[PDB]
């Protein structure tokens, strides 16, 4: 495992496992694409509301 | 409700018996005072 | 108003030189209130032709209305040790500077 | 005048606050002065303590 | 001239000089089982005409006065009526639409999000594990340990309601085995455990939970009502009084005759029957989840079966041998009475039947506190049955209530109307259960009155010294108090300066901080003397050191260190504000500027921030584990940690990670690294079982 | 709980869950654990389908 | 209109010309000296919203049209 | 004292039980010099104020 | 988990939902709600709090 | 290396292993509250008693190597007693002055910026201006006002996320890393507090004290600002008013009015649409006021304006029961009412339909420049103060 | 009172088991200005093992 600091040295898609927060270790990876909660989430929800 | 007129108040009945005796820690008025004009080391026994 | 519409470079006011013996924040807020009042005139219909500013603590303090000493008869303030003849001595001599020559 | 008394810590700290007693006296006097000053719209400290 | 200070009231109105009528400026130095017996007996004398039943579980004789005969005299009585209380609550709800329903939801969020540590916040509590008073946190720890030993461990969820489920599960256990550390184990019969659970003290850890939910529901209700000033303090209660008075004494016509009834309720904590509180919570929680009525209606059920403990006992002495025993309260039930006096004879004879294994059976009463806020709701119920709609007549009344403190106003058209209104309010209160005190209540036309030490007369009219925590945490607490009272409690300028002067005198005499120049001789004198010579600028020195004062009135809020900063020496700043002090100590965000006195004071964590000196098997086990975890995760002291791993797993993971980044940095001398990793392997092996 | 349910989950999924309970005659307020479960299920389903 | 006031505790009345008066004051309008205190709570609640931006409540009184 | 002062203001003070109040005051005057002196002061104040 | 160890999504899209589930767990645990929510599960039915 | 030994020896005994293994990291703060002892009633008395004896104050076992056991006159600065159970050696208060006089100096440049919330007070009073005291009868309303100038308008929960990211970078949680809200303050403080050795916990406390707002419901009689309420004890009194002016800096409450404008526009363009809820929610989750997403602002600010109120309500947020009319918000204290739209005729014999509020109710009509209490029945203005 | 109680408290804490002799001193500032010290009596403390 790494520390939340060492995660600074990763590529745009490299996977590393870090000690997140107070305790548990979770495998982590940098994100591709913005991946926000903008209209895209609304479309899946409002389309069904027809 | 009973009225409270100027004739209503009654003097408090203070108790009866032997006269009361003082109980303070130190004498209040009947206290002599041996004085000194020390301008003293800040010590109790020195000045005493 | 037709003149202040000619400038589009208004920024957030910042104090670059304080008065150093006065009331800086209420000088800043008087400007930030002048801008607001001029905005209100624009939103209203027709020019009032005279804009009386809202009497607020900022204007009162900037104008000095809240600093002026209160008049008191001599009988009351006899004991106050700070009484002294007005302008007792303040001919502070200040030397010549070039800014007047440039002016 | 010789007597055999007795004391405890609570009584000791209680006796170490007669300056708080001073505070209470000043509080009452200042309350009266402030009331009269408000009524007459000026400071009556000098009038109270010198007249 | 025989000086008579009270005659001063011949010129100044009493309210304008009421200060002189309060003798003590602090806590008086002065201050038994007899009182407990008296309070137990008087409660049963107020309910003589009540059903005498025998609880089949605790085996105690209980007295039920509810729905009893109506009182036939002005004497205090507790024969309250269920119909009347329910009607009063119903009319309260109608006046304030959707108050109970809206307040129940605000309690739903608190009956679920609350953890099991809320039972530690409090004061000394009775400990059923040892029959001895003992702090709240340690009492909770002991209870949890005994439950775990007995096999009731649902409290491991960290939720208070789960702990309540555990205590109710215990209430059915046949035997509760208590292990005491010699290592002696004692088993309690179900009955023996019950009485030790439903026991007040001169109330157990098994009742702090339910009485917390009931109290928070009552607080939620009282916040909404404007006729209740209990869930507030100071400025709040100074506004409700003014609003009510200005509302009622501004009569639209001269016909109305206002009248205020400043007064108190006598025996207010011996007539508020718990059964009555159960009968108003089953109304408040109407159309609510059935699990939300079985958690707020437990404390009233338990308080009506309470077995109050008498206390210590009486001491017997012989004038010949000058002996002194204690006669523990347990044996009072089975003892020859020739020893006792006459008054104690009568008291013990009266209370003898009510005793069960040395425990009283105070069913028909409610001890101090314990729904101090629900009773306020009950009282405001009858201050609401006067709104001119439920009276149907000319007279109408309002006012406030603060748990045995009311300021009822009785507006009416004539004196007979006022008398009728007062009489009706008194009779309604007697029906509901409230007994007004006629020996402490005086009615006078509106304009001047009194409400729990607030003396209103056309306008409204012990915390000075060293608090004793630090040296910089007192020069902040005292100066903060001198301004809190100067903003809130009308303390004036000159009094503020006098208080500041006397506070600094107490400060310098308690911490031996007298100025360097003065020649008072103490242990700290010499050191300060030297410190008074090195410094070039002496204004900068802290009052804690030999130094001047600078607090007048205009900087009573500025903390001292920031006040004397431009005036301080660099060689002095360095030593004073040196983060590597061996004195500075603070291990929790709780107490990082918070003194019980809980007060929020300002400090700058200088060398003066020091700390003064001072059943489980190891009382520090939880402390040991938490300190170790804080060592592994420093932010454990600031923000409540959140995670899914167990404490050991997280600690070992961080231990392994830190070492690897250290040896990779060359600060651990590899030989140490291998030892640390093998130790981690050993600990991980110990976790496998 | 329900306050958190409204806070995190957007009103869309909130209303979808509302109608889901209404179909089975479940109070959205008396029942809150089921409300949160349904909201989580709907959001995970939509996030599964979306972006493909 | 205007009605008489009895000068209870000191409460200046307001005339229809918006001027002080110690005896005559508007109907039910009693200007108060010594200030009128505000409140210390807001009573936050959740309110249903209709489809036309009218924030009614569970009781049925419009709050902010 | 508050009842008496209310009377002095012509506020028409009332009472529901005054004998009880007097008994309450008198139950605490037993054997204390300061308390008895305060009681004497109170009696003099009553004699001089309400009359 | 999935049947036959087959996950019909790209890794980055199977991550964007596990991430939000973890975040919801954290935000629902810092509010003291996570513990109650966990015990509410039985089989596939979510029982309601009972007292 | 010693801490892991401590953990190993704790786990050796099989009674603390249960607590150390079965207590998830979530259930650590509820274990941290099982303290021992009885605290202390009457602490002032205990302090006056302690200072009488010698060696009152405990210190960690480091003085031994940096404070001589005796000064240059032969007075025992510290002892070796290990207060109660701990490594803390007892110490006499002479040690404090010895440190303050013959002690390790240092450079204090991080103090005037870590403790900004106090030096701001100092520099604000140092430039304040005073005016004449006016002894007019003061009227003091009881307004609820802000008592923390320069609070940086953060809530009490995102401030924690800022602290965890400035003082504890290696303990940040999932909710922060897997996010895209870096904030600006967290980049300034991280730069300023780059080498501070002060007291990580104390740094956190000071940051959360500076980055939060609070209100007190105080008897104010003018000013009402965030800076005029710290000097309330100096400006106003029961019978005097000392005219005063803090001379520091103010906050620009422009974000709130920008939020109000954005909410107004959004509500108009959503109600003029086919499905108002979708437009409202999408705009809130998409529109940004000065870069910040409007959802964060709505969940952060306490601003109470109509448009913002509707925006929050449509997002399922608690909204004040008080209703605002004519610029004054009317908090109901008692009574019930029904709208009951009925018909009436105006002065010019014009038909009109108005909600006849049926029911007797009492309101507190609080406003910016006035206050009142109004109790009224149906078509009956009973009383208005 | 405050001086006597302070001195007696310090004596009680310092010497638990000694009958230390505590004077009853006070300190004035005479009308002229010269400081003056005053002895009123002597106090002999007892065993002061206060728990």
């Amino acid at each position: 495992a790494l520390s939340i600091n060492e995660l600074s040295n990763l590529a745009k898609g490299e996977k590393a496992n870090v000690l997140i927060g107070q305790g548990d270790v979770v495998l982590v990876m940098k994100r591709k694409r913005d991946s926000s909660i903008l209209t895209d989430s609304q479309t899946a929800t409002k389309r069904i509301r027809m | 409700i009973e009225p409270f007129l100027k004739t209503t108040p009654r003097p408090l009945k203070l108790p009866d018996g032997p006269p009361c005796s003082q109980r303070s820690k130190f004498l209040l008025m009947d206290a002599l005072k041996l004085s000194i004009e020390d301008p003293g080391e800040g010590i109790p026994l020195y000045d005493a | 108003i037709k003149c202040m519409k000619t400038f589009f470079g208004w920024k957030e006011p910042n104090i670059v030189k304080p008065h150093e013996k006065g009331i800086n924040p209420n000088y800043l807020l008087t400007w930030k209130q002048v801008l607001a009042e001029l905005q209100d005139i624009e939103n209203e219909e027709k020019i009032p032709k005279t804009k009386n500013m809202k009497k607020t603590s900022q204007l009162r303090w900037a104008l000095g209305e809240n600093m002026a000493p209160e008049k008191v008869d001599f009988e009351d303030c006899k004991d106050v040790s700070d009484l002294k003849q007005y302008d007792s001595d303040e001919p502070e001599s200040r030397s010549l500077a070039s800014w007047i020559q440039s002016e | 005048y010789v007597r055999t008394n007795g004391t405890s810590k609570i009584k000791m700290k209680w006796g170490m606050e007669m300056r708080r007693c001073l505070l209470q006296s000043l509080q009452q006097i200042e309350s009266m002065i402030e009331a009269e000053s408000s009524v007459k719209e000026k400071d009556m400290t000098k009038e109270f303590f010198e007249n | 001239m025989d000086v008579n200070p009270t005659l001063l009231f011949l010129k100044v109105p009493v309210q304008n000089a009421i200060s002189t009528t309060f003798p003590y400026t602090g806590d008086p130095p002065y201050s038994g089982t007899g009182y407990t017996m008296d309070t137990v007996n008087r409660t049963h004398q107020y309910s003589e005409k009540g059903k005498w039943t025998k609880n089949t579980e605790t085996g105690a004789p209980q007295l039920n006065p509810i729905d009893g005969p109506l009182p036939e005299d002005n004497e205090p009585s507790g024969y309250a009526q269920t119909d009347c209380v329910l009607e009063a609550m119903a009319f309260l709800e109608e006046s304030h639409p959707g108050i109970f329903e809206n307040s129940c939801l605000e309690t739903m969020e608190i009956v679920q999000q609350t953890r099991v540590d809320k039972l530690t916040q409090g004061r000394q509590t009775y400990d059923w594990t040892l029959n001895r008073n003992q702090p709240a946190a340690t009492a909770l720890a002991n209870t949890i340990e005994i439950f775990r030993s007995n096999g009731l461990t649902a409290n491991e969820s960290g939720r208070l309601i789960d702990f309540l489920k555990d205590v109710m599960e215990s209430m059915d256990k046949e035997e509760m085995e208590i292990t005491t550390h010699g290592k002696k184990k004692q088993r309690l019969n179900k009955k023996s455990y019950l009485i030790r659970a439903l026991t007040l003290n001169t109330p157990g850890m098994q009742i702090r939970g339910f009485v917390y939910f009931v109290e928070t529901l009552a607080r939620s209700i009282c916040e909404k009502l404007e006729q209740s000033g209990l869930p507030v303090g100071g400025n709040e209660k100074k506004a409700k009084l003014a609003n009510v008075v200005r509302k009622m004494m501004t009569n639209s016509q001269d016909t109305e005759l206002s009248f205020t009834i400043t007064g108190d309720n006598t025996k207010w904590n011996e007539n508020q029957n718990p059964r009555m509180f159960l009968a108003m919570i089953t109304y408040i929680t109407r159309n609510q989840p059935e699990w939300f009525r079985n958690v707020l209606s437990i404390a009233p059920i338990m308080f009506s079966n309470k077995m109050a403990r008498l206390g210590r006992g009486y001491m017997f002495e012989s004038k010949s041998m000058k002996l002194r025993t204690q006669i523990p309260a347990e044996m009072l039930a089975n003892i020859d009475l020739k020893y006792f006096n006459e008054l104690t004879k009568k008291k013990i004879e009266k209370i003898r039947p009510l005793l069960i294994d040395g425990t009283a059976s105070l069913s028909p009463g409610m001890m101090m506190g314990m729904f101090n806020m629900l009773s306020t709701v009950l009282g405001v119920s009858i201050l609401n049955l006067g709104q001119k709609r439920y009276t149907k007549t000319t007279y109408w009344w309002d006012g406030l209530q603060s748990s045995d403190d009311f300021a009822l106003i009785v507006n009416a058209p004539n004196h007979e109307g006022i008398q009728a209104g007062v009489d009706r309010f008194y009779r309604t209160c007697k029906l509901v259960g409230i007994n007004m005190s006629k020996k402490k209540s005086y009615i006078n036309r509106t304009g001047t009155f009194e409400f729990t030490s607030f003396f209103y007369r056309y306008g409204f009219v012990p915390s000075f010294g060293v608090s004793g925590i630090n040296e910089s945490a007192d020069m902040s607490i005292g100066v903060t108090v001198i301004k809190n009272n100067m903003i809130n409690n009308d303390l004036g300028p000159a009094t503020a300066q006098m208080a500041l002067q006397l506070f600094i005198k107490d400060y310098r005499y308690t911490y031996r901080c007298h100025r360097g120049d003065t020649q008072i001789q103490t242990r700290r004198s010499f050191e300060l003397e030297k410190l008074w010579e090195q410094t070039r600028s002496k204004a900068g020195l802290l009052v804690s050191d030999g130094g001047p004062n600078l607090y007048n009135i205009r900087n009573l809020h500025i903390p001292e260190v920031c006040l004397k900063w431009e005036l301080m020496d660099e060689d002095y700043q360095g030593r004073l504000c040196n983060p590597l002090n061996p004195f500075v100590s603070h291990k929790e965000i709780e107490s990082v500027n918070n003194a019980v006195v809980s007060m929020e004071y300002d400090a700058v964590a200088t060398t003066h921030s020091w700390i003064p000196k001072r059943i489980l098997e190891d009382e520090q086990m939880y402390q040991k584990c938490c300190n170790l975890f804080e060592k592994f995760f420093p932010s454990s002291s600031y923000r409540r940690p959140v995670g899914i791993s167990s404490m050991v797993e997280a600690m070992v993971s961080r231990a392994r990670i830190d070492a690897r980044i250290d040896f990779e940095s060359g600060r651990i001398k590899k030989e140490e690294f291998a030892e640390i990793m093998k130790i981690c392997s050993t600990i991980e092996e110990l976790r496998r079982p | 709980m329900e306050d958190f349910v409204r806070q995190c989950f957007n009103p869309m999924i909130v209303e979808l869950a509302e109608k889901a309970m209404k179909e089975y005659g479940e109070d959205p307020k008396i029942e809150t654990n089921k409300f949160a479960a349904i909201c989580t299920h709907l959001e995970v389903c939509f996030m599964y389908s979306d972006f493909h | 209109g205007t009605e008489p006031i009895d000068n209870v505790m000191g409460m200046i009345g307001i005339l229809p010309d918006m001027t002080p008066s110690t005896e005559m004051s508007l109907r039910g309008v009693r200007v108060s000296k010594m200030g009128v205190d505000e409140y210390s709570s807001t009573e936050r609640v959740v309110v249903s919203i209709d489809r036309f931006l009218r924030v009614r409540d569970q009781r049925g009184n419009v709050l902010l049209s | 004292l508050l009842i008496a002062q209310a009377l002095r203001d012509n506020l028409e003070p009332g009472t529901f039980d005054l004998g009880g109040l007097y008994e309450a005051i008198e139950e605490c005057l037993i054997n204390d010099p300061w308390v008895l002196l305060n009681a004497s002061w109170f009696n003099s104040f009553l004699a001089h104020a309400l009359k | 988990m999935a049947t036959k160890a087959d996950y019909t999504l790209d890794e980055e899209s199977r991550a964007r939902i596990k991430t939000r589930l973890f975040t919801i767990r954290q935000e629902m645990a810092t509010r003291g709600l996570w513990d109650s929510f966990r015990q509410s599960e039985r089989g596939e039915e979510t029982i309601e709090e009972k007292f | 290396m010693e801490r892991i030994k401590e953990l190993r020896d704790l786990m050796s005994q099989s009674r603390t292993r249960e607590i150390l293994t079965k207590t998830t990291v979530d259930h650590m703060a509820i274990i941290k509250k099982y303290t021992s002892g009885r605290q202390e009633k009457n602490p002032a008395l205990r302090m006056k008693w302690m200072m009488a004896m010698k060696y009152p104050i405990t210190a960690d076992k480091r003085i031994i190597e940096m404070i001589p056991e005796r000064n240059e006159q032969g007075q025992t600065l510290w002892s070796k007693t290990n207060d109660a159970g701990s490594d803390r050696v007892m110490v006499s208060p002479l040690a404090v002055t010895w440190w303050n006089r013959n002690g390790p100096t240092t450079s204090t440049v991080h103090y005037p910026k870590v403790y900004k919330t106090y030096f701001e007070k100092v520099e604000r009073l140092k430039h304040g201006t005073f005016g004449p005291v006016h002894f007019r009868n003061q009227v003091k309303i009881r307004r609820r006002v802000d008592t923390n100038p320069g609070h940086a308008d953060l809530s009490a929960k995102e401030a924690q996320d800022v602290i965890m990211e400035v003082v504890f970078p290696n303990e940040v949680g999932a909710r922060i890393l897997t996010s895209e809200s870096q904030l600006t303050i967290t980049k300034e403080k991280k730069e300023e507090l780059q080498d501070c050795k002060i007291a990580p916990l104390m740094v956190a406390y000071m940051l959360e004290r500076e980055l939060v707002r609070k209100t007190r419901f105080l008897p104010v009689a003018g000013g009402t600002s965030s800076v005029y309420i710290e000097v309330l004890h100096l400006t106003q009194g029961t019978c005097w008013e000392q005219m005063y002016t803090p001379g520091g800096e103010v906050r620009n409450d422009d974000v709130d009015q920008s939020l109000i404008i954005a909410a107004r526009n959004i509500v108009r363009r959503a109600t003029v649409s086919a499905d108002p809820l979708a437009s409202l929610l999408e705009m809130c989750h998409s529109t940004q006021i000065g870069g910040i997403r409007m959802v964060d602002i709505l969940r952060q600010n306490p601003t109470e304006e109509q448009a913002v109120d509707i925006c929050k309500a449509a997002m399922g947020l608690r909204i004040s029961s008080s209703f605002s009319f004519g610029g004054f918000t009317f908090k109901r204290t008692s009574g019930s009412s029904v709208t009951k739209e009925e018909e009436v005729l105006t002065g010019n014999l014009q038909t009109l339909k108005i909600r006849v509020h049926e029911g007797y109710e009492e309101f507190t009509m609080v406003g910016q420049r006035a206050t009142a209490i109004l109790r009224k029945a149906t078509r009956r203005l009973i009383q208005l103060i | 009172g405050v001086y006597i109680n302070t001195a007696l408290l310090n004596a009680s804490c310092a010497a638990m088991d000694d009958f230390q002799l505590i004077p009853m001193i006070s300190k004035c500032r005479t009308k002229e200005g010269r400081r003056k010290t005053n002895l009123y009596g002597f106090i002999i403390k007892g065993r002061s093992h206060l728990r």
